[PDB]
């Protein structure tokens, strides 16, 4: 009856410190469709984070796309948390630039 | 190349919270062009494209009361479901449907789609002839008795064989600039070693636009099927997709590797190799 | 354009 979400942390364009990007947080293969993402500077709650309008795939799992406008360093950590019925805690899944 | 339209519907119980939420999106190909949701402040069909911003108040207001009709019937039809599995009306639970047409590069319809499902599950089909149904449990086969005598499928048949190629037509044109271009994936091998004895290979598919794209790994020429790691095709915001597959390789033995790459984009597939 | 409902429904 339920699936959790996976969970990609990302950025828009290839990341060089200093220089304006994207990040993002796709969640995707979820049901049921409430699910709640903070995107994290630093541990803490970006306050200005836009999402996608919720669609589903052909098996009926949702998908989202949360993204913000950042510009990444060498010291700072970024992060993606989700909380969903399927899971017990929130997960944070950190931003790798490699991946 | 071929192109589809697709309208996906949610509709989503919440018993106390007021009545149940209704979004619908609308695509052609990969590309999100309106969206509707009851929880907006004023809720109405909206563009999420640029193409179709030039379509008249007539259109708008059309696509508007007809979303609001739609909610009106999809949150009727998740109170008859309840009835139809014993639930009880304490619980939260969605129905979704999909529909449209896809077509040939010439414009003439391939396939019409129109399914639904309930809690996440298969409800209902409209079969490929777009004239019978495929009901998944007793429960839907009610509803494919009253839509086998309400005569529905002839309802769907001229709206997936007409309007739907009709519109999709015209929004291929009005988009043409964007919906009938391809972007070729920018692609790259990365090399991470993991220990003394195995690195990562990781081959990167970037920028590229529709999202259907294949990457694999081969090892002397043999398809890594198994042994490659391939994360899902995510939307990088821009319109386009990124991808990437992995393997990981005995030290030294890089070279007996190759990516390979497909996509609509490229005239002939890609074969790349990490190049330090 | 998305398809008239109907609304015969379930």
């Amino acid at each position: 009856i339920q699936r959790t979400p996976k969970i990609q942390v990302y950025s828009r364009h290839p990341a060089e410190n200093g220089k304006s990007n994207f990040l993002n947080c796709y969640v995707s293969g979820f049901h049921p469709s409430d699910i709640e993402v903070d995107l994290l500077k630093n541990g803490e709650r970006i306050e200005k984070v836009e999402h996608s309008d919720l669609s589903f795939s052909k098996d009926w799992s949702f998908y989202l796309l949360y993204y913000t406008e950042f510009t990444p360093t060498e010291k700072d950590e970024y992060a993606c948390r989700v909380n969903h019925v399927t899971l017990s805690q929130p997960k944070i899944v950190k931003w790798d630039r490699d991946m | 190349g071929s192109h589809s339209m697709r309208y996906f519907y949610t509709a989503m119980s919440r018993p106390g919270r007021g009545e149940p939420r209704f979004i619908a999106v609308g695509y052609v190909d990969d590309t999100q062009f309106v969206r509707f949701d009851s929880d907006a402040a004023s809720p109405r069909m909206a563009p999420r494209a640029p193409w179709i911003e030039q379509e008249g108040p007539e259109y708008w207001d059309g696509e508007t009361r007809n979303m609001k009709a739609s909610a009106q019937t999809y949150r009727e039809n998740l109170r008859i479901a309840l009835r139809y599995y014993n639930q009880s009306e304490a619980g939260s639970h969605i129905i979704q449907v999909m529909y449209g047409c896809d077509v040939g590069p010439d414009g003439r319809l391939l396939r019409g789609h129109d399914q639904s499902a309930y809690d996440g599950k298969d409800y209902i089909a409209l079969n490929e002839d777009l004239s019978s149904w495929t009901a998944a449990d007793t429960a839907a086969q009610i509803t494919q008795r009253k839509w086998e005598a309400a005569r529905v499928a002839e309802q769907l048949r001229a709206y997936l064989e007409g309007l739907c190629v009709e519109w999709l037509r015209r929004y291929l044109e009005n988009g043409k600039e964007t919906l009938q271009r391809a972007d070729p994936p920018k692609t790259h091998v990365t090399h991470h070693p993991i220990s003394d004895h195995e690195a990562t290979l990781r081959c990167w598919a970037l920028g590229f636009y529709p999202a259907e794209i294949t990457l694999t790994w081969q090892r002397d020429g043999e398809d890594q099927t198994q042994d490659t790691e391939l994360v899902e095709t995510r939307p990088a915001g821009d319109r386009t997709f990124q991808k990437w597959a992995a393997v990981v390789v005995p030290s030294g033995e890089e070279q007996r590797y190759t990516c390979h790459v497909q996509h609509e984009g490229l005239p002939k597939p890609l074969t790349l190799r990490w190049e330090p | 354009t998305s398809n008239l409902q109907e609304q015969i429904g379930w």
